[PDB]
């Protein structure tokens, strides 16, 4: 009868919302975004640091 | 005071394991996302009266 | 005169989280307006049915 | 203020499955209600009227206009609605579909076909669904679906 | 010198109110052939002669 | 002064019909009599519980 | 170099937020629903209705 | 709160097209910095290293 089904967990069908039932989604919520951490650098006080 | 020790109750065999968590709930692994709490339903079968 | 519908749970739970309808006043609503519609529709069809 | 949109649009739908293709919309402003359904539609089910059909006095017909939605007509005289005359007559151009409306308003204009709408025997809609013992009486159900709409931006 | 825009045309849902259902329940909203080419019904078109 | 026009959504080819009504609900010539109003029921399946 | 692109105008990729470019969009904005309004009644007093 | 949910992830890239296939990330916590990308890297191509 009236049924929602779901999506055939396919990532493109997910995304775009397409269900298999009666009622089509609006799309994911969004979760954030993760970057890539800036590794760090290690120092200057083991060399020289004369300018020219 | 560095890490957290959980137990598995139902180890088939001696092992450990080691992970981490970040303060941040995103820098995780894996992530555990409820839905839908146990919700509750009651019904019975009309031709013999057995609750279900 | 009778009509009847039939919804999933999932469907409802998932209705009123992405879109805020309920999808149990809806069916209600559509129910109950489709069976007044085709009595006046029958009561007017009637007087054209029996008009001299 | 994003470059992509989208509007959803709901629809009720007719029957069980308001997926399944070929199912009437409920609430179509030029499609009139189907004033059958909750009614005599459960119970017996109408043979569509056609081209080149013998209508029986006191039988119900049904079908579908392509202005005005669904109409049961009740056949008050024996009369044939293309077989006899027309045929082949001369016509600049016409769907047979479309030609067929024609006719039926035409018969019911002459007082041959009534629009009825009707209700529903008491006995077989309380016997509706297997109660009983009954067999084969299934009832008739309405649903809604939701479909979407996107647009992007040109430049 | 050079200029910029950006703008999006998009029909409006039961535009081809005559059909009683949709397409593929997902499709452009931007006007094509099948959208809406003289199936539009918020508009009505009439040519006078002998005016 | 004295019609009150009706104007009926579904006409098929072109009419208008004319009658009367008296203010007793017996100078109708056609009478509605709603023996019961309209009934909700609701039910279960107790093998999916998804309410009808 | 770090182009935008855009979607591939299909209903498919557009809903999904795809896109031939670098970056993915979340997906499309949602600007409301559109439905059916409820047709009208004949007001019912044409016809005695005298209830049993 | 929601039937399906989404994460986002960005990546820094080197050269020309970010989604040319056999890219590579920049700052990479395993990989090591290409120290001579924006250095002689640039003003000549060196020879792959292989077995034998």
């Amino acid at each position: 009868a009236e049924i929602g089904g779901d999506h055939g967990y396919n990532a493109t069908n997910i995304a775009a919302g397409q269900t298999s039932g009666a009622v089509t989604q609006i799309g994911p919520a969004v979760m954030g975004m993760v970057r890539r951490a800036i590794p760090n650098l290690i120092a200057f006080d083991i060399c020289g640091v004369q300018p020219m | 005071g560095k890490y957290r020790v959980y137990i598995d109750q139902y180890a088939k065999q001696d092992y450990f394991t080691v992970g981490y968590k970040g303060p941040n709930e995103m820098d995780a692994g894996i992530y555990y996302a409820p839905y839908v709490a146990l919700t509750p339903l009651r019904g019975s079968d009309p031709k013999n009266f057995q609750p279900v | 005169r009778q009509l009847k519908a039939a919804y999933s749970i999932e469907l409802a739970q998932d209705l009123r989280a992405v879109h805020g309808m309920d999808a149990d006043a809806e069916l209600s609503g559509i129910l109950a307006t489709e069976i007044m519609l085709e009595i006046n529709r029958e009561v007017v069809d009637w007087i054209n049915y029996s008009a001299q | 203020n994003s470059p992509t949109g989208q509007v959803f649009a709901l629809r009720a739908v007719y029957g069980k499955d308001p997926v399944a293709a070929g199912a009437k919309e409920a609430f179509h402003p030029m499609y009139g209600p189907d004033a059958m359904f909750s009614g005599q539609g459960a119970a017996k089910k109408f043979p569509a009227l056609a081209a080149s059909t013998q209508t029986t006095v006191g039988d119900i017909y049904t079908h579908f206009f392509q202005e005005t939605g669904t109409v049961y007509l009740q056949a008050s005289v024996q009369v044939t609605i293309d077989a006899g005359d027309e045929d082949e007559d001369e016509d600049e151009d016409a769907t047979d579909a479309a030609k067929l409306d024609a006719e039926i308003k035409k018969q019911m204009e002459a007082g041959a076909l009534v629009e009825i709408a009707e209700g529903m025997a008491t006995s077989i809609a309380e016997l509706q669904e297997g109660f009983n013992g009954s067999t084969d009486n299934p009832w008739n159900e309405m649903g809604f679906r939701i479909d979407k709409q996107v647009i992007e931006a040109k430049s | 010198m050079g200029f910029k825009t950006r703008y999006g045309i998009g029909i409006n849902p039961f535009a081809e109110s005559a059909a009683q259902a949709p397409a593929s329940r997902i499709q452009s909203g931007m006007p094509s052939i099948l959208n809406s080419l003289g199936k539009n019904a918020y508009f009505r078109r009439v040519y006078v002669k002998g005016i």
